[PDB]
RNA sequence: CCCGGCGAGGGGAGUGAAAAAGAACCUGAAACCGUGUACGUACAAGCAGUGGGAGCACGCUUAGGCGUGUGACUGCGUACC
């Protein structure tokens, strides 16, 4: 046992961009 | 301007100017600050933002994550490393004027007469350094929360009260303003009133 | 000379949700929602300290007007009737005693056409 | 006189300030610098 | 038997045995005090005034009690402009309770 | 000693000053989640408050329109920074 912690958990962080869509656009 | 001897019955002349002056509350209360601010170990410290350990990396980003802006992981709002204005070790004692000094312990000095706590006597002094002995001696007294000022250094004397908590013993060279407030009764030597009058004079 | 601030905090905090029961969802439960509707209780409850001055004032001349049209005269010539007669029974009294003491109300009605005529 | 019957001369020990402490204190928010510009600023102001 | 009467700068109807709440009067809880100036008085007939008053009329009565009521909060609120306070109120009062009314 | 998969969890007894000190073990807040009694709500529209304010339920108001709870109707009312 019941020790209860398998998780580290260290939970991950995305980064940066995968969309960068417009527009306004000038 | 006389004291009266406790057995002795010979009155003792003495100075108007030094132990018969009005209480100047204003003063002595600026000299009993001073003396206690004088007896701090003003030793203390805390970590700035550079002291704590760690690196300078920013965490994350100026832009484009959700997260409010970072820079550093010591920034004093963060968890781990705050402290904004950590101390330094540092001074607390203050000035006190020579005559503000001497001023202030003749103030206090009449009021003890005033209020009957200072005891003049020809002599004392104690034989082996007992302290069981000034224990009996005391209690014959009646006297029981009290700080000695004798002429010399008088070492059974000195010895003998050392485990007495309600006394101190101390020779006329030595004094300083708090004891003499900080006990019911003060006792002096014939010859510690001479000592005491030549150097506030 | 550490401050810690755990005991003093709940305590001011205690206050206010204390001052907030019997309002809906957060705001009996949410100290932040909590603050918010106790200020604004005590903004109401000022402003309406002056309201209900004039809320209860309406109330008896709407009845004095009613059981005066029942003598046959209205409110505005029943005041000025006892005004001229110099009666100085004023409207809470006198709406008072239109409910409960219509005889008493018909004989102040009398007393105020007597001066008005 | 006792080391709890001694206090200060009236007038002398003046409590001094304390800023940004709510709205009793009387200058809880901006500290007496203002809205804005240079002189309200961190460090902020001009030389002699 | 009933009766009107002026005290706290307002006007109470009241009848013999009833306790009334007035403005503060500077009375001994044991002493009587004695109201000169009555609206109107109203038995089995029932004199009213003409000139303000009933010429005849007194009524007699006997302070019970000095207090002060419930503490009420006043809050006075200015939105964005940083302004606020609060403030307590209690009100004094007299209780009196009528043991005469003289036609 | 029981229920219980020769289970996990219980319920008993016993130890224990006290197990609601019993191994996610000193005390043990709110958010949040629960069960239990009281009152309210399926014709009534809105910073949900406050000023009135009927009815019902408690505590007798322990003889007297008193304390609490709830509170239909209605009047005033566009949160903070």
């Amino acid at each position: 046992e019941q020790k209860l912690i398998s998780e580290e958990d260290l939970f991950s962080t995305p980064v940066w961009i995968s969309q960068a869509q417009g527009i306004r656009a000038g | 301007m006389e004291l009266v001897l406790k057995d002795a019955q010979s009155a003792l002349t003495v100075s108007e100017t030094t132990f018969g002056r009005d209480f100047n509350e204003a003063l002595v209360h600026q000299v009993v600050v001073a003396y206690a601010a004088g007896a701090r170990q003003g030793t203390r410290a805390q970590k700035t933002r550079a002291e704590v350990t760690g690196s300078g990396k920013k965490p994350w980003r100026q832009k484009g994550t959700g997260r409010a802006r970072s820079g550093s992981i010591k920034s004093p709002i963060w968890r781990s490393g705050g402290v904004t204005f950590a101390a330094r070790p540092q001074d607390h004692s203050q000035k006190v004027n020579k005559k503000m000094y001497r001023g202030a312990l003749k103030s206090i000095l009449s009021e003890l007469v005033r209020q009957d706590r200072l005891i003049v006597v020809e002599k004392f002094s104690v034989e082996a350094p007992k302290t069981k002995l000034l224990a009996q001696k005391l209690k014959d007294m009646a006297l029981e929360d009290v700080l000695i000022i004798t002429g010399e250094l008088d070492e059974n004397l000195f010895l003998a009260a050392r485990n007495l908590h309600k006394v101190d013993v101390r020779d006329a060279t030595g004094i300083d303003p708090v004891s003499l407030i900080a006990f019911d009764k003060v006792v002096m030597t014939a010859d510690a009133v001479k000592q005491v009058e030549e150097m506030l004079a | 000379a550490r401050v810690k601030r755990g005991v003093i905090a709940r305590a001011r905090h205690k206050k206010i949700l204390k001052q907030a029961k019997g309002y809906y969802g957060a705001r009996s439960r949410v100290y932040r929602v909590a603050f918010q509707a106790v200020i604004k209780a005590g903004q109401y409850a000022y402003r309406d300290r002056r309201q209900r001055k004039r809320q209860f004032r309406q109330l008896w001349i709407a009845r004095i007007n009613a059981a005066a049209r029942q003598n046959g005269i209205s409110y505005s010539k029943f005041i000025n009737g006892l005004k001229k007669a110099s009666v100085e029974i004023d409207r809470k009294i006198l709406a008072d005693i239109a409910v409960f003491d219509k005889v008493a109300f018909t004989a102040l009605v009398e007393k105020a056409k007597a001066a008005l005529a | 006189m006792r080391l709890n019957t001694l206090s200060p001369a009236e007038g002398s020990k003046k409590a001094g300030k304390r800023l940004g402490r709510g709205i009793g204190s009387g200058l809880g928010k901006t500290g007496g610098r203002g809205h804005k510009g240079q002189k309200s600023r961190s460090g902020g102001g001009v030389r002699r | 038997m009933y009766a009107v009467f002026q005290s706290g700068g307002k006007q109470h109807r009241v009848s013999e045995g009833q306790t009334v709440r007035l403005e503060k009067l500077d009375i001994a809880t044991g002493e009587t005090v004695e109201f000169a100036e009555v609206l109107m008085i109203a038995n089995g007939e029932e004199v009213k005034i003409g000139v303000p008053f009933v010429d005849g009329g007194v009524i007699k009565a006997e302070v019970v009690a000095h207090g002060r009521g419930e503490k009420v909060k006043i809050v006075k609120f200015r939105r964005r402009k940083h302004y606020r306070k609060q403030q307590g109120h209690r009100q004094w009062f007299t209780d009196v309770k009528i043991t005469g009314i003289s036609a």
